[PDB]
RNA sequence: AUGAUGAGGUUAAUAGGUUCGAGGUGGAAGCAUGGUGACAUGUGGAGCUGACGAAUACUAAUCGAUCGAAGACUUAAU
RNA sequence: CGCGAGCUGGGUUCAGAACGUCGUGAGACAGUUCGGUCCCUAUCCGUCGUGGGCGUAGGAAAUUUGAGAGGAGCUGUCCUU
RNA sequence: GACAAUGGUAGGAGAGCGUUCUAAGGGCGUUGAAGCAUGAUCGUAAGGACAUGUGGAGCGCUUAGAAGUGAGAAUGCCGGUGUGAGUAGCGAAAGACGGGUGAGAAUCCCGUCCACCGAUUGACUAAGGUUUCCAGAGGAAGGCUCGUCCGCUCUGGGUUAGU
RNA sequence: ACCGAUAGUGAACCAGUACCGUGAGGGAAAGGUGAAAAGCACCCCGGAAGGGGAGUGAAAUAGAACCUGAAACCGUGUGCU
RNA sequence: GAUUAAGUUAUUAAGGGCGCACGGUGGAUGCCUUGGCACUAGAAGCCAAUGAAGGACGUUACUAACGACGAUAUGCUUUGGG
């Protein structure tokens, strides 16, 4: 039917893949690899190997089309932050949350 | 009339792209040079194509030393291609001769990548 | 000076309307097939 | 500024070695301590 | 600051170059000459010149995309 | 005794030190003297600039009226009468 | 049935709700226990059921016993996650392009030019440190960015005295 | 009529260990797939990571950082506003 | 004329709020126990120059860690059990 999916743990953090993510979600899938590949932000080639993915179990595991595919919705979730820390002034040392993001992407036919 | 860095820098900086491109005839580089870039070397090609020996001394005090590229097997100095050949190439045409190509972002910092092309 | 009250979801999220990034100026290249910024060049 | 403690393979063998430890009957009492606790490692 | 304002975007002077010019500096280089020379004079208000002023499409403002009306109800007046 | 998260730090309020004076003393002031660490990345209100959104019953472009608000408001000398 | 009384801090009195364990009795449970979630459910309160979903193996009820028996505050202790905020910061300094390599280069390799210290940023060694040295691979984490690169990772190998 | 992983030993895990201190000395965290490893042959996007099918399984909406999976906190969708 | 006028209202959501659904993070809760804790009854209460306590270094096809053993090393013999 409308075939999904996803990169769990990628390094980039989610605020930021956020941040590409708006500009692909709802739109046709063509336009969206395009808007993808011009966006200069790390999500960008992330993401975009990621709706890559999508497209290909779209095409292979459930025989649609791929041009009259579109991306019914894309997300970022938190997952597990490594946690560091950078040493500061007069021997204290303060905390880094390097977090990750999981990333979601599901494309699309028609109700059926 | 633009910076990056510090005059002197800006001054070394912008000899070392304009004796190259002329090694080369394109370049890559920001935006933000090859604006700057393309007046001194413009200069440069009309220095040139005077062809008189003050002119030869003022380029070479611009122009940055030896890079004799190698040709179909022979080492034409720098400022020798100045004036031996991109002079004898654009002396029908007018000055205003060089070109920039934009490129879009490069990865690493996101700066602006143009192409620079004398054609 | 450090915060005299934690900022509020609601609040946090109002002021953060403005931080989207802009959808990309683009023009299709013709016959090359791919696409690329307004007045950049082709590759 | 120079921090203190400056390493000296000597002076921390001597003065903390398990010979010097043995010489005092309050340093055997260390190292029976340290060997009631069960430390991986006695006198350095 | 960024955004905003404004000047332009080929049916175009918007910037760069180019060619003149104002201002600025003050007599380029090379050569000739006179000196044992350091140098002086001549060729010559010379050469050089960021922003200032003109002319010129030589280079770049290419292709293109997005946004934006169809005009509510009432009552009084032709 | 407006204003040190705007500045100073000379006074005064720490540790050293000395004189006069008091206390046997340790010390002390009704006194004097030389010296002596001024931290903070502005979240809200407030204030100075400066854009977006919708509104303003069609959609725009230029020109506008001015309810209101702000600014300025000082003064000598000399000649004439 | 009438009739009265019922604000309340320190505090006194009284009656209760719920938790875990135990005794006995009576039960429920893979045809789905507890737990968790959702609901417009009942009781004067603490509180009790019920249905659905999840879960997949242990639970209630009755009476009495006994308690590590009830949390919102202690600048409480430990864990997680926020806010500040895409903010402060990214630790003294000149870099430019060409050519490689690569899935991918401002950052790794080569080259050229450029620049920098030169009583030193060079050369040698005592402390001290102990495999960081070498070669081939690698790139999740470490590196304040990137990384094909490394003092990081894997495999292999490196230190020779009569003076 | 003792604890049941913040409890019970500091220590249910290669604990007097990581780690800290010159030293004496101080001293953690960290248990649980399943009945059986049957631990996802194969195809696919990808450098890998990761993932969609195909499969094992009663269950992987039990998939390894693995029983249950609460609340904070982050998100996508929206009925009313 | 929807034209003139006077009046009355609305749509908009950049974003936000309540509710709901669906996810993510995190590891509470329930269930479980290899580990502890307090005791009962009985053995035992010493080891050491015939070199202990406790260690260092070793020992296997591969071997880092732990145990086990020691150049007779991841064991040798012997009498029994199996
Ligand atoms: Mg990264
Ligand atoms: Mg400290
Ligand atoms: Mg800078
Ligand atoms: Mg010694
Ligand atoms: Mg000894
Ligand atoms: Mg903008
Ligand atoms: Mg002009
Ligand atoms: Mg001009
Ligand atoms: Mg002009
Ligand atoms: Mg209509
Ligand atoms: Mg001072
Ligand atoms: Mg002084
Ligand atoms: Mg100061
Ligand atoms: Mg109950
Ligand atoms: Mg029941
Ligand atoms: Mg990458
Ligand atoms: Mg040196
Ligand atoms: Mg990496
Ligand atoms: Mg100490
Ligand atoms: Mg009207
Ligand atoms: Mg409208
Ligand atoms: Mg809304
Ligand atoms: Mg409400
Ligand atoms: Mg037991
Ligand atoms: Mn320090
Ligand atoms: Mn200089
Ligand atoms: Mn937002
Ligand atoms: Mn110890
Ligand atoms: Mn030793
Ligand atoms: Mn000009
Ligand atoms: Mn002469
Ligand atoms: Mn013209
Ligand atoms: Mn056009
Ligand atoms: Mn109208
Ligand atoms: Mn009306
Ligand atoms: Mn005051
Ligand atoms: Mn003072
Ligand atoms: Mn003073
Ligand atoms: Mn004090
Ligand atoms: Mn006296
Ligand atoms: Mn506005
Ligand atoms: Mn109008
Ligand atoms: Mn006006
Ligand atoms: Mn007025
Ligand atoms: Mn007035
Ligand atoms: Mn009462
Ligand atoms: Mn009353
Ligand atoms: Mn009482
Ligand atoms: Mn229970
Ligand atoms: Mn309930
Ligand atoms: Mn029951
Ligand atoms: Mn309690
Ligand atoms: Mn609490
Ligand atoms: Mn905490
Ligand atoms: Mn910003
Ligand atoms: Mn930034
Ligand atoms: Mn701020
Ligand atoms: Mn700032
Ligand atoms: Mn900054
Ligand atoms: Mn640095
Ligand atoms: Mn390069
Ligand atoms: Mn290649
Ligand atoms: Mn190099
Ligand atoms: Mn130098
Ligand atoms: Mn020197
Ligand atoms: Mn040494
Ligand atoms: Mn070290
Ligand atoms: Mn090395
Ligand atoms: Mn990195
Ligand atoms: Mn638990
Ligand atoms: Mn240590
Ligand atoms: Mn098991
Ligand atoms: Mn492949
Ligand atoms: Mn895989
Ligand atoms: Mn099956
Ligand atoms: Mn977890
Ligand atoms: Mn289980
Ligand atoms: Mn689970
Ligand atoms: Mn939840
Ligand atoms: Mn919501
Ligand atoms: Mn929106
Ligand atoms: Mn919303
Ligand atoms: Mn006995
Ligand atoms: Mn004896
Ligand atoms: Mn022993
Ligand atoms: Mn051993
Ligand atoms: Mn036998």
């Amino acid at each position: 039917m409308e075939a999904k999916a996803v990169a769990r743990t990628i390094r980039i953090a989610p605020r930021k893949v956020r941040l590409v993510l708006d500009l692909i979600r709802g739109k046709n899938a063509a336009e969206a690899i395009a808007i993808l590949k011009l966006t200069n932000k790390a999500s960008s080639p992330v993401i975009e190997k990621v709706l890559m993915s999508a497209l290909a179990n779209a095409e292979h595991n459930y025989d649609m089309n791929t041009d009259e595919l579109v991306v019914k919705e894309a997300y970022a979730n938190e997952g597990p932050t490594l946690k560091r820390f950078r040493p500061r002034a007069q021997g204290r040392a303060s905390a880094i949350n390097k977090r990750t993001s999981h990333i979601t992407i599901v494309v699309s036919d028609g109700k059926e | 009339r633009k910076l990056g860095r510090t005059s002197d820098q800006r001054k070394a900086m912008l000899r070392d792209l304009a004796t190259s491109l002329i090694i080369s005839e394109r370049i890559e580089t920001t935006e933000a040079r090859a604006k700057e870039v393309r007046s001194v070397v413009e200069k440069l090609i009309t220095l040139g194509k005077k062809g008189d020996l003050a002119s030869r001394r003022n380029a070479a005090k611009t122009l940055r030393n030896v890079e004799i590229l190698n040709e179909d097997e022979t080492t034409q100095t720098a400022l020798q291609k100045l004036f031996g050949e991109i002079a004898e190439r654009y002396t029908e045409r007018q000055g205003g001769y060089t070109r920039i190509l934009k490129q879009g972002p490069r990865r690493g910092d996101g700066a602006e990548s143009v192409i620079i092309e004398l054609v | 000076a450090v915060p005299k009250r934690r900022t509020s979801k609601t609040r946090k999220n109002k002021r953060r309307t403005h931080f989207k990034i802009s959808v990309p100026g683009m023009t299709e290249c013709p016959n090359c097939g791919r696409e690329y910024k307004l007045s950049h060049r082709v590759c | 500024v120079k921090r203190t403690y400056q390493p000296n393979k000597r002076k921390h063998s001597k003065v903390h070695g398990f010979r010097k430890r043995m010489s005092t009957k309050n340093g055997r009492k260390v190292l029976a301590r340290r060997r009631r606790k069960g430390r991986k490692v006695l006198s350095a």
